[PDB]
This record gives structure tokens, C-alpha cells and sequence, in this order.
């Protein structure tokens, strides 16, 4: 609580999108989030059969607080289409 | 519930529409239990005559199985034929 845990938790997940590069091909969304995608595939170690509460265990990441940092980087207009879109199949995951 | 505002642009669209055949399935069950064993205004729709409104629940179910079938088959010819259809009905 002194050194800011959840500030860094955002700093990293935001540069995890800057490297992705949100683009568009022929007027359609380009999901660059291939690394953000893969990292959220890597958090789950199938802990459903490990007896861990995996169900409801991604509220580590923030959401409204994230687009605050995206505004600082000037990148909100590019990525906010698939940030929410992928955050829907992350509430089903 | 499984109703929740899931983004339309989500890459995993198919699973989102499976959730809506389940949502329309617990919806038919929460009609069957809570009475409502009446009401039937099908009449005439698009050249089709239909005996009972309850055929429209079955008809919206059959055409929510049709959607998941052509979501299961996604390839460039069909997605081109779709983009032409959608742009003819209205702008996107």
C-alpha cells in the first residue's frame, strides 16, 4: 500500500496495449491485442480443477480507471472499440 | 444475468449468441412456470399464416439456431455475401 501496487498493475497493462499497436484494415477493427489476449489466456492455470476460486478471479485488472491512462497516452480513440469488446469475452472466460 | 451488455464488436461473437439461445431458453421456461398459457396473435406475417403466437417463440428459436450455424461457418465468400446484403438493407 506504500509503494503503489495497483498503479503499476495499470502501468504495465497499458504498455501491454501500446506495443500491440491498435490499427484498422479497410475500415474494420484490427485486434492488435494479441499480447493482451495471450496474457489473459496465461493468467488461468485451469484452477477450476485445482480447487481454486478461478470463477470471479480476474477483478485484478481495472476498467474505467484504465481509460484514464489511455487518455494520457492519446490512444483512447484507437483501442476503446476492442478494449471493451475483449472485456466482454473476459467476463465469459 | 447472462443478459449483460456484451460488446457487439467482441471477437468471440458466437459464444455471445450461444448465451442468447440459453437466455431465450430460460425465458421460455420462465413463461411456462409463471402461467401465461394463452395469448396467440400470429395471424399473417410476410405471406405466412401461422396458427398460434407460440409458433413465433419456436420460429425465433429456429432462427437463432440458424444464426449459430452460419456463425460456425465463417469464410471469406460468405462474409463478402453478408457485407453486400447488410449494405443493401441499410448503411453501417
Amino acid at each position: 500500500s506504500e509503494v503503489d501496487v495497483e498503479e503499476l498493475k495499470l502501468e504495465i497493462l497499458c504498455k501491454a496495449i501500446k506495443r500491440d499497436e491498435w490499427s484498422a484494415t479497410d475500415g474494420k477493427d484490427d485486434p492488435i491485442e494479441a499480447t493482451k489476449d495471450s496474457i489473459f489466456v496465461k493468467v488461468l492455470q485451469n484452477l477450476l480443477n485445482k480447487g481454486i476460486e478461478l470463477k470471479g478471479y480476474l477483478p485484478k485488472a481495472e476498467t474505467l480507471l484504465q481509460s484514464e491512462e489511455l487518455n494520457s497516452l492519446k490512444t483512447n480513440s484507437y483501442f476503446e472499440f476492442s478494449l471493451k469488446a475483449n472485456y466482454e469475452c473476459y467476463m465469459k472466460m | 444475468e447472462e443478459a449483460a451488455g456484451f460488446s457487439n464488436t467482441s471477437l468471440i461473437l458466437l459464444h455471445q449468441l450461444e448465451d442468447k439461445m440459453k437466455a431465450h431458453s430460460f425465458f421460455v421456461d420462465f413463461l411456462h412456470q409463471v402461467g401465461l398459457f394463452s395469448r396467440l396473435s400470429t395471424c399473417q406475417t410476410k405471406g405466412m399464416l401461422v396458427a398460434t403466437r407460440l409458433l413465433l417463440s419456436e420460429h425465433a428459436e429456429k432462427l437463432s439456431a440458424a444464426i449459430v450455424l452460419k456463425n460456425h461457418h465463417a469464410k471469406l465468400p460468405v462474409l463478402v455475401n453478408s457485407a453486400i446484403q447488410l449494405a443493401l438493407d441499410k448503411r453501417m
